[PDB]
C-alpha cells in the first residue's frame, strides 16, 4: 500500500489530565495528518491555544530507548534546559514519549515545577499510532483523563508528563516512526519563516541540541548543518551514544581507526563518507562537557551557541539579546574589545530600550558611553509617549479628561497636552516649560510643519545655528517625568539618582504620585493601581525625608540653603512649598524645615490639638489613658507642619518666600547635592551589606560551593 | 541598470529648456494694458446663522439653490440657498467626514473623510427621509474631496498615494489612478468630466485622464501641500491653493506658470479657491481672516472680504457664475457679492 | 532590487515631452479669447444693480 | 519562608561545615610522599 | 624640517568635565611644551 | 569602592588625542564624548583621572616626544625632599 488512505476530517481534540503522578497536567492535543501543512498548525497554536511565538526555537533528538547516563552530570543539563526556557520565551520541540531523553527532560520539567512557579510551552509532536492509549482519546472537546501507569506487556509506549501540548501525526499505520519528521522539519522551516517584533528583520532563532540518538540522528545532524539557513547544533557528551561518539571524533581532526568502534557494520559500514563533511563543518559545533574547560552553563553555552552562529552584525546581536533579555550575556559577549559599533545603531537601541523599559540594558549602554544629552530629541520623547510595548497606564484617560474628550480614533499625543496634564495634577500657580511661548515657538516652528497630517483639516494644531537642539538642558527632568507619567517606578528611581536638584525631583514625583492615586480613584479603576501609586508617593517622601537628614547631618548651613533657591526647571518654586502642596509631615515636621523657618506657642499649641482629637468622645478616662501618647505624637506632627502656614499668614518677595543667589553658589550647591547622593547610596549599601544574615546567605552559599569542590577533589584518586 | 536614473535625468531637461525656449512672451508684457481693479466691495447676501461650529466643507447645489453642510456637528444639513433655510439633515455615524460630493443632476451625495470610507446617500427617497444608498471602501487614506461625473461614477482624493473612481450602484472601483505620491488634497475636475487636475502635498497637479487611470503632464512649481485647487472655465488651465501661501498658475495646453499671486501679509496656507466664469476675477479662502479676490491673469486684488472672525474653509461659486458663496469654521456661509 | 518603478518614471516622461505645449503666445489668445465676449451676462466684474439676480430679498 | 529563615541557614550550613571537615581529614589522611 | 617651532602662547587649558562615561570625571589638562 | 581622590596624572603629547579640539577653552568647562570610532587611528585620554598634562613639540600622530619631559619630573620629584 502507498499513501491512498481514508481521508475523512479529524473529529478528535481537547484536553486531558494526567493520573498517576503527583502533578494534575492540563495538556492540549490534537490529531492531525502525516500530510499536514504547517500554516493551519502555527493557526491553532497562535490562536486556539493563545500561543504567541516564542524567541527561540529548540530542537532535541534522542534516542527511543531506556538509556541511563550518569547522576550528577544530568543535572547541569536539567538546570540549564529549564533556565533557557523560563528566562525567555523557548518552545521545545519533541515526540512527547516516555523514552531516552524525553522522559529524562519530562523529569526535569517535573524537578522545577516542584522548585518555582512560571509556566512552558512544551510541544509534543509524535505520530499518532505509536502510544497504547490510542482510544480513550477519541471524544472531541471533552477532558479526557489519561492513565500514566504503564503495562510491561505492551510494546506501546505512553506519553510523557509534564507536557504543556501535544500535536499528533496520524499516518495510516499505528505504531512506527518516519511520519513525523518531516512534519517537524516543515514546522521549523515555517517557524524560521517567521519574523519576531525586532525592526532588524529577524526570524525565529532555532538551536539543534543533541542527545544519546542513533545513525538517523547524524542524518539529522546533518540535515541541520547543510540547510541553507544554518542550524547551530549542540552536542551532549555523556549520552555515550551516536551523539557522544560525534562529540569525540570533534576533537584532533585534519584518526580515523579509532571511530572503528563497529556501531553497526565494523569498518564495512564506515560512514566517513559524510562524517568527513560533518568534520568539516566542525566550526559550528557547539560542544559541551561537564566537570572540564569552562562555560559548562547549559543554557550559557545554549544562548551563545546562536551567537557565533549569527554572523550578522553586533547591533543586531545586541537587539535580540535586549529582546532575550540577557544582559550579561551582552556584558559577555556582545560587549567585547573591537567591537565598532555602527554609527546610529546605539541611539537606535537606547530608544528601544528605552520603549521595552530595560533598567539593566540601558544601564549597561550608558556605561558602553550612550549619553542621554545627544541622544534625546523631542521626536523620541513623543515616539515615548505613543507606544504599547509595555505595561498599562492611565495617560490616554488622563489627556481624554483635561483635553474635553474631543479625540478621534488613534489620536497622536503632543508634549503640550502632556504639560497641560501635568499643570492640572500640579495645582494652581505652576506652569510648565512646555506651556511657556518659547517652547511653543520651538514646537510650531521645528516640530509642527505637518506632523499631525489628518488634524490640519480637523484643526487641532495651534532657527539660526543651535546647539545640535532639541536640547533640553536638563534631560534626565524630563525623562524622570516621562517615566513617572507612564508609571514606570523603577526607571524613574534609575533617573532619579542621576542628575542635579534631585530632591526637588524627588517631591515633585511624590505629589505627582499622590495626584495619580487620587485621579485613579476617581474613576473606578482597578483599585491595586490606586494603592501602587500611593506606596510610590510613600516611596519618594521616605527618600526625600533620608537625603534631607542625610544632607542636614552633612552640614547645617548648606542644608537650610537648599530649600531657598527658586527651581527654574519646576516652575519656578522652592522645596517647602512643593512638600506643603504634597502635604508631607515628617518633612515639613524635620529638624531642618523648622529651623529653616525660625529666620522668618510652641508648648500650648499642642495642648489645644490634643482635646480636638477627644471631642468625638472612669470608662472614658479609660479610653483617655490609652489614647493619648499617640494623639499627642499625631498632635505634634500636625502642629509641625501647620507652622509654616502659621508664618505665612501672620506675615502676608526677595525674602519671606525664597532666596535668590548667583549661578555660581548654584553650582556649588549642585556639587554639595550630588555628594551628598553619593554619601546617602554608598552608606546605604554598607548598612544592607553589614547584616548578620546577608553574611549568614553568603556563607551558606559559599559552603554549598565549598562542598561540591570537596567532592570533586575526592573524585580523583592518583593514588 | 541605474541609467534609467539618468534618462530620467536626460528626460527632465526637456520640460524646462523647451520652456525656456518657448518663455519669450509671458502674460506680463501680453496684456499690460487692461487696467487694474481697484476698489470693489461685495455684500453678503446670506448668512447661515444656527450652526454650531467649524465647517470643514461644503457643495453647492446643482439649481444653485441649494448646498450640503459638513461642519464639527456632523449633521449633514441640506440648506437651501433661496431661504436660508434646510431640507434634510443628516448626522453620520462619525462626526469626522472631511468632504461632501453633490451629484450633477440634483440627487444624491456623497461623503467621507477620517473614517476612510465614501458613503452616497439618497435624498429624494419615497418616504421623504435621506438614507445611504451604500458605503465605498477600499481607501486607507482618509478621503479629502472627491466629485461625481454623474450620479453613479464618482473621483475620490486618498491620502494613501491612490486616486479612485467609484462605481456608486455596484460598490466596486473598476480601476485606480495611481502615479501621485502626496496626499491629495482637493481635485478640481476639468469641465469634461474625463479629466481633472488635483491639489496634493507633493506641490504637484496632475493632469489625470478619467478613461484610462493615467497621468497626462506635470505640473510642477508649487512649494508644498497644495490644499486647494480650482480649474479655469474654458478647459485650458487651473489655478491652485497651497500652504506656502502663494497662488501658482499654470496651464494645461502649454504647461507653464503665468504669475505671482502673494501678499506680506499671507502668510497662511489657502484653504478653498475658486476662479470666476470668464477666469478673470480668483477666489482664495485661507487659514487667516481675509480673503482676497486675486486676477490670475493681472495679479491685481479687487479687495479684501473680512466678514468671517473664524477660519475660512468651504466656498462655492455658481454654475451661471453669477455670484460667490463663502463658508467659515464660525458656523455660518456667506455669499459676497 | 526593484528596476520596474525607474522606467515607471520615463514612460511617463517620455509621452509627456512631446505633448503639444503651445506656445505662449498663442496660449494667451485662448485664454485671452473669453472675458470680453463673456461680458453682458456675469455680475461679478463689470455687474448691474440685483433685479435678476439669485440674491435679493 | 521556611527555607529563608536564618535559623534553617546555620543549621544545615553547620552540618555541612561538620561533614566537610571530616571529610577533609579523610582527604589529608592520604599522604602518597 | 628641525623643529622650525614657534612661540605661540599656551591657549588650551583648564578644566574639563567627562560625559558619556558612568562618572563625572574632573582633570585639570593644560597643553605645554617639552 | 571607598572615597577620596586619588591624584592621577598623566604626560600626553598633543598630537596624539582623537579630539585636540573641544577642548581650546582656556580656564573654562569643556564638556568631553566618551565614545570613540576604531577607524581614527588617535587615541582619547583616559578617564577616572585627576590631573591631565598635555605634552607638545609640535608633531602630531608621531610617538616618542614625551619621556625626557617625564624624565626631567621624576628628577626634580628626587630634588625634592
Amino acid at each position: 500500500i502507498s499513501k491512498h488512505t481514508q481521508l475523512s476530517p479529524t473529529d478528535a481534540f481537547g484536553t486531558i489530565e494526567f493520573q498517576g503522578g503527583g502533578h494534575s497536567n492540563k495538556a492540549m492535543y490534537v490529531r492531525v495528518s502525516f500530510d499536514t501543512k504547517p500554516d493551519l498548525l502555527l493557526h491553532l497554536m497562535t490562536k486556539e491555544w493563545q500561543l504567541e511565538l516564542p524567541k527561540l526555537l529548540i530542537s532535541v533528538h534522542g534516542g527511543l530507548q531506556n538509556f541511563e547516563l550518569q547522576p550528577k552530570l544530568k543535572q547541569v543539563f536539567g538546570k540549564g534546559l529549564i533556565k533557557a526556557a523560563m528566562t525567555t520565551g523557548a518552545w521545545i520541540f519533541t515526540g512527547g514519549v516516555n523514552t531516552g531523553v524525553i522522559r529524562h527532560v519530562g523529569d526535569a520539567l517535573k524537578d522545577h515545577a516542584s522548585k518555582s512557579r512560571g509556566k512552558i510551552c512544551t510541544i509534543g509532536i509524535a505520530p499518532w499510532g505509536i502510544v497504547e492509549n490510542q482510544e480513550d482519546l477519541i471524544g472531541r472537546d471533552v477532558v479526557r483523563p489519561y492513565q500514566t501507569m504503564s503495562n510491561p506487556m505492551s510494546k506501546l509506549t505512553v506519553l510523557n508528563s509534564m507536557h504543556s501540548h501535544f500535536i499528533l501525526a496520524d499516518n495510516g499505520t499505528t505504531g512506527k516512526y518516519g511520519a513525523e519528521v518531516k512534519l517537524r522539519r516543515q514546522l521549523e522551516k515555517h517557524i524560521s519563516l517567521q519574523k519576531i517584533n525586532t525592526r532588524i528583520g529577524q526570524g525565529v532563532p532555532v538551536v539543534a541540541l543533541i542527545v544519546e540518538g542513533g545513525p538517523n540522528v547524524i542524518s539529522i545532524v546533518l540535515e541541520y548543518l547543510r540547510d541553507t539557513p544554518p542550524v547551530p547544533v549542540v552536542v551532549c557528551d555523556g549520552s555515550g551514544r551516536a551523539s557522544d561518539i560525534l562529540a569525540f571524533g570533534h576533537k584532533y581532526s585534519e584518526v580515523t581507526i579509532q571511530k572503528t568502534f563497529t556501531y553497526t557494520r565494523t569498518q564495512a559500514q564506515h560512514l566517513f563518507i559524510i562524517l568527513m563533511e560533518c568534520m568539516k563543518k566542525k566550526e559550528l559545533i557547539t560542544v559541551f562537557r561537564m566537570g572540564s574547560e569552562g562555560h559548562q552553563d547549559i543554557d550559557l553555552a545554549i544562548l551563545t551557541a546562536l551567537l557565533k552562529g549569527a554572523n550578522a552584525s553586533a547591533p543586531d546581536q545586541l537587539s535580540l539579546a535586549l529582546a532575550w533579555n540577557r544582559v550579561d550575556i551582552a556584558r559577555s559577549q556582545i560587549f567585547i574589545y573591537g567591537q565598532q559599533w555602527p554609527v546610529g545603531s546605539l541611539e537606535q537601541a537606547m530608544l528601544d530600550a528605552l520603549v521595552l523599559d530595560r533598567v539593566d540594558f540601558v544601564k549597561l549602554l550608558i556605561e558602553n558611553g550612550v549619553s542621554m544629552h545627544r541622544f534625546l530629541t523631542i521626536s523620541r520623547l513623543e515616539e515615548l509617549y505613543n507606544t504599547r510595548h509595555g505595561p498599562s497606564n492611565t495617560l490616554y484617560h488622563l489627556v481624554r479628561d483635561v483635553k474635553k474628550g474631543n479625540l478621534p480614533p488613534d489620536y497622536r499625543i503632543s508634549l503640550i497636552d502632556i504639560g497641560l496634564v501635568i499643570e492640572y495634577l500640579m495645582g494652581g500657580a505652576y506652569r510648565c516649560n512646555y506651556t511657556r511661548k518659547r517652547f511653543r515657538t520651538l514646537y510650531h516652528n521645528l516640530f509642527g510643519p505637518k506632523r499631525p497630517k489628518a488634524l490640519k483639516l480637523l484643526g487641532m494644531e495651534d532657527d539660526l545655528d543651535d546647539p545640535e537642539i532639541n536640547h533640553f538642558p536638563f534631560p534626565f527632568h524630563e525623562l524622570m517625568v516621562w517615566a513617572v507619567l507612564m508609571k514606570r517606578q523603577k526607571m524613574a528611581l534609575f533617573f532619579w539618582q542621576h542628575g542635579e536638584e534631585a530632591m526637588a525631583k524627588a517631591l515633585v514625583a511624590c505629589k505627582l504620585c499622590k495626584a495619580m492615586a487620587h485621579e485613579a480613584s476617581e474613576n473606578d479603576m482597578v483599585d491595586d493601581i490606586s494603592q501602587e501609586l500611593n506606596h510610590n508617593s510613600r516611596d519618594f517622601g521616605q527618600l526625600a525625608v533620608e537625603l534631607l537628614d542625610q544632607s542636614y547631618k552633612q552640614d547645617e548651613q548648606l542644608a537650610m540653603k537648599l530649600l531657598t533657591y527658586e527651581l527654574k526647571n519646576w516652575s519656578n518654586a522652592t522645596c517647602l512649598q512643593l512638600a506643603v502642596a504634597a502635604k508631607h509631615r515628617d518633612f515639613i515636621a524635620h529638624t531642618c524645615s523648622q529651623m529653616l523657618l525660625t529666620d522668618m506657642n510652641k508648648y500650648l499649641g499642642p495642648y489645644v490639638m490634643m482635646i480636638g482629637k477627644m471631642m468625638i468622645d472612669n470608662l472614658l478616662i479609660a479610653v483617655f489613658n490609652n489614647t493619648f501618647f499617640e494623639v499627642k505624637s499625631i498632635s505634634n506632627q500636625v502642629w509641625k507642619f501647620q507652622r509654616y502656614q502659621l508664618i505665612m499668614t501672620f506675615h502676608e518677595r526677595d525674602y519671606g518666600l525664597k532666596l535668590f543667589i548667583t549661578d555660581d553658589e548654584l553650582k556649588k550647591v549642585h556639587d554639595f547635592e550630588e555628594q551628598c547622593i553619593e554619601e546617602y547610596f554608598r552608606e546605604k549599601d554598607d548598612r544592607f551589606n553589614s547584616s548578620n544574615d546577608e553574611r549568614i546567605r553568603v556563607t551558606s552559599e559559599r559552603v554549598e560551593n565549598m562542598s561540591m569542590r570537596l567532592e570533586e577533589v575526592n573524585e580523583r584518586e592518583h593514588s | 541598470l541605474d541609467q534609467l536614473r539618468q534618462e530620467a535625468e536626460q528626460l527632465k531637461n526637456q520640460i524646462r529648456d523647451a520652456r525656456k525656449a518657448c518663455a519669450d512672451a509671458t502674460l506680463s508684457q501680453i496684456t499690460n494694458n487692461i487696467d487694474p481693479v481697484g476698489r470693489i466691495q461685495m455684500r453678503t447676501r446670506r448668512t447661515l446663522r444656527g450652526h454650531l461650529a467649524k465647517i470643514y466643507a461644503m457643495h453647492w447645489g446643482t439649481d444653485s439653490r441649494l448646498l450640503v453642510s459638513a461642519s464639527q456637528d456632523g449633521k449633514l444639513i441640506i440648506w437651501d440657498s433661496y431661504t436660508t433655510n434646510k431640507v434634510h439633515a443628516i448626522p453620520l455615524r462619525s462626526s469626522w467626514v472631511m468632504t461632501c460630493a453633490y451629484a450633477p443632476s440634483g440627487n444624491y451625495v456623497a461623503c467621507g473623510g477620517l473614517d476612510n470610507i465614501c458613503s452616497i446617500y439618497n435624498l429624494k427617497t419615497r418616504e421623504g427621509n435621506v438614507r445611504v444608498s451604500r458605503e465605498l471602501a477600499g481607501h486607507t487614506g482618509y478621503l479629502s474631496c472627491c466629485r461625481f461625473l454623474d450620479d453613479n461614477q464618482i473621483v475620490t482624493s486618498s491620502g494613501d498615494t491612490t486616486c479612485a473612481l467609484w462605481d456608486i450602484e455596484t460598490g466596486q472601483q473598476t480601476t485606480t489612478f495611481t502615479g501621485h505620491t502626496g496626499d491629495v488634497m482637493s481635485l478640481s475636475l476639468a469641465p469634461d468630466t474625463r479629466l481633472f487636475v488635483s491639489g496634493a502635498c507633493d506641490a504637484s497637479a496632475k493632469l489625470w485622464d478619467v478613461r484610462e487611470g493615467m497621468c497626462r503632464q506635470t505640473f510642477t512649481g508649487h512649494e508644498s501641500d497644495i490644499n486647494a485647487i480650482c480649474f479655469f472655465p474654458n478647459g485650458n488651465a487651473f489655478a491652485t491653493g497651497s500652504d506656502d501661501a502663494t497662488c501658482r498658475l499654470f496651464d494645461l495646453r502649454a504647461d507653464q506658470e503665468l504669475m505671482t499671486y502673494s501678499h506680506d501679509n499671507i502668510i497662511c496656507g489657502i484653504t478653498s479657491v475658486s476662479f470666476s466664469k470668464s477666469g478673470r476675477l480668483l477666489l482664495a479662502g485661507y487659514d487667516d481672516f481675509n480673503c482676497n479676490v486675486w486676477d490670475a491673469l493681472k495679479a491685481d486684488r479687487a479687495g479684501v472680504l473680512a466678514g468671517h472672525d473664524n477660519r475660512v474653509s468651504c466656498l462655492g461659486v455658481t454654475d451661471d457664475g453669477m455670484a460667490v458663496a463663502t463658508g467659515s469654521w464660525d458656523s455660518f456661509l456667506k455669499i459676497w457679492n | 532590487a526593484s528596476i520596474a518603478q525607474a522606467r515607471k518614471l520615463v514612460e511617463q516622461l517620455k509621452m509627456e515631452a512631446n505633448i503639444d505645449r503651445i506656445k505662449v503666445s498663442k496660449a494667451a489668445a485662448d485664454l485671452m479669447a473669453y472675458c470680453e465676449a463673456h461680458a453682458k451676462e456675469d455680475p461679478l466684474l463689470t455687474p448691474v444693480p440685483a433685479s435678476e439676480n439669485p440674491f435679493r430679498e
